[PDB]
């Protein structure tokens, strides 16, 4: 069934899941032409593949040249996000396959049920979360290697750099939703937040700062400022 | 012109012959049903007076034997036999017919509604969706379920449809998977027509008899049965043409004969809705369309 706040420890559990999120697949920018009429013009994309327990991020990058020539693009996305996740499973040894796939949006869920019909037992879920995945694009390195790409490309991340030697899966991931929620209600505030302190860095091989245990409490803490606060520029109160 | 005579009416019952239907009282001295149209199948229904739970009712071609009906108090039921004595028939029906104990089949000249609804059924076909090789005849009742149905329990008891399952690897080429689910000509055509029905007629038939399955016993997966047979061939892109010209003549004499107080449990409202307005076939089925939306337009 659906997945939502009543079932959120399933998350952490020991069956292989993951979330995929197809919001980034298929990015345009609309603009005029010479004749004044609208045309849209593709970038390159990307699937968010997602095992919440492990931080493990499957990123696959849509390169623009995927739509030369087609149609219907918005419904074409969704099956090459199907048809890519299909993929990535088969190409999984089968002791990492997912157990269960969690969809962030229910018109992915017949296309991904049709291209994995040879996998009867994995499951294909939607969720009643509101989960900020679409906001990974604010995340600067995911968006450099998704905008240089040349080609269709599958790049590997842990979003949880080292988190989890020393916090939980549940608090990794509430605190990765609250990074992503600040990013999406406000991206330049919750990006200044992040970087204010010059002395704390990004490793190389990370993609968020370097913060001590007391630093993520007082960063969390500013982010859930941001989303209340905006949520009142927003609905004034 | 053929005869089904009753050795007696013991139970006050309902009794169908196709599309008409008269009532019989407790021990009225009812003999059967004569003139009935050779050529065709028929269906002879039962819904008892106390209990309207169970229509029950059994398909029939009188080319293919001389059928009786006798109640058994036992069973509580009105059953079907065949009388293999074709002299002691002759002179039961010749006696009964001289007493005039018998209800004329009631059809009018005119009237071409039952070879509308059957054009494409046959007995043999039935005989292999409704399992039971030792009779010439099949029963069917409300309660039947679909093989479909117990995928998802008694199998001799069960209706053998074509199974028809949109998210399925029958439906479903590797390689092929939005082409495929978004026009689903391949398995129409391929795997459905030429694979396992072998021409239209036998495809309209199956559908044609989980209609009258549907309407006559009210029995779900008859309904489903039909639904998906007009969706397949509604989702399909290609379709010959004369198979879409003859399925909206089949479906316009189906609306036309459903009892409007039971269009709101006989008609998905999705599927309709879809196939007339969605569909690649949207524009294919004008006589169809226009009896809908005179007689149902609220499920549209
Ligand atoms: C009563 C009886 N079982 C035997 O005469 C019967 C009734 C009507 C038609 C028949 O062929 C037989």
């Amino acid at each position: 069934g659906a997945m939502n706040s009543s079932n959120y420890a399933e998350l952490f559990n020991n069956d292989i899941k993951l979330f995929v999120d197809d919001t980034n697949v298929y990015r345009v920018t609309v603009h005029k032409t010479f004749e004044g009429n609208v045309a849209t013009k593709a970038i390159n994309g990307c699937i968010f593949t997602l095992n919440p327990k492990t931080g493990h991020l499957f990123l696959k990058i849509i390169h623009t040249s995927v739509w030369a020539g087609q149609k219907r693009l918005s419904q074409l996305a969704k099956w090459k996000t199907a048809e890519e996740v299909s993929a990535l499973v088969r190409s999984l040894p089968k002791e990492e396959q997912p157990k269960q796939i969690i969809v962030t949006r229910k018109a992915m869920l017949d296309p991904l049920e049709v291209h994995m019909l040879d996998f009867p037992n994995i499951a294909i879920r939607p969720t009643e979360l509101r989960l900020p995945f679409s906001a990974a694009m604010s995340i600067d390195k995911l968006s450099d290697v998704v905008m240089k790409a040349t080609e269709p490309q599958m790049v590997l991340f842990n979003i949880y750099d080292d988190w989890l030697d020393r916090i939980s899966s549940y608090t990794a991931f509430s605190r990765l939703t609250l990074l992503l929620r600040a990013l999406k209600t406000n991206e330049e505030s919750a990006k200044m937040i992040l970087l204010s302190d010059p002395t704390i860095t990004i490793k190389s091989y990370h993609l968020w700062p370097s913060f001590t245990d007391e630093q993520w409490i007082t960063i969390e803490s500013q982010m859930r400022d941001l989303i209340l606060t905006e949520y009142g520029r927003k609905y004034n109160v | 012109m053929n005869t089904v005579p009753f050795t007696s009416a013991p139970i006050e019952v309902t009794i169908g012959i196709d599309q008409y239907s008269f009532n019989v009282k407790e021990n009225q001295p009812f003999h059967g049903i004569k003139d009935i149209p050779i050529g065709h199948v028929h269906v002879i229904h039962f819904q008892h007076a106390d209990n309207s739970s169970m229509r029950y009712g059994y398909w029939f071609d009188c080319r293919m034997g001389n059928f009786y009906i006798q109640y058994d108090p036992k069973d509580g039921l009105y059953k079907m036999m065949e009388e293999r004595d074709g002299a002691k028939f002759e002179n039961i029906v010749h006696n009964f017919k001289e007493r005039q104990m018998m209800v004329s089949y009631p059809k009018i000249d005119e009237d071409d509604t039952w070879y509308n609804l059957t054009e494409f059924v046959q007995m043999d076909k039935i005989r292999k969706i409704v399992r039971k090789d030792e009779n010439q005849f099949s029963y069917v009742d409300s309660s039947m379920t679909t093989v479909q149905e117990n995928e998802l329990s008694d199998p001799a008891h069960s209706l053998n449809y074509t199974v028809i399952n949109f998210k399925s690897r029958e439906a479903i080429r590797p390689g092929h998977e939005m082409e495929d689910f978004l026009d689903k000509s391949y398995y129409l055509n391929t795997v459905m027509l030429q694979g396992i029905f072998k021409n239209s007629s036998n495809y309209f038939g199956e559908l044609q008899f989980a209609f009258l399955n549907a309407m006559f016993f009210g029995n779900y997966g008859s309904s489903l049965q039909w639904h998906a047979m007009i969706e397949l061939i509604c989702s399909s892109a290609t379709v010959p043409k004369h198979m879409l010209d003859k399925l909206d003549e089949i479906l316009y004499y189906q609306i036309k004969t459903l009892p409007e107080q039971y269009s709101d449990i006989l008609l998905n409202e999705r599927v309709w809705n879809i196939c007339l307005y969605s569909s690649f076939q949207k524009n294919s089925l004008h006589n169809t369309e226009k009896i809908m939306e005179n007689k149902y337009p609220e499920l549209l």
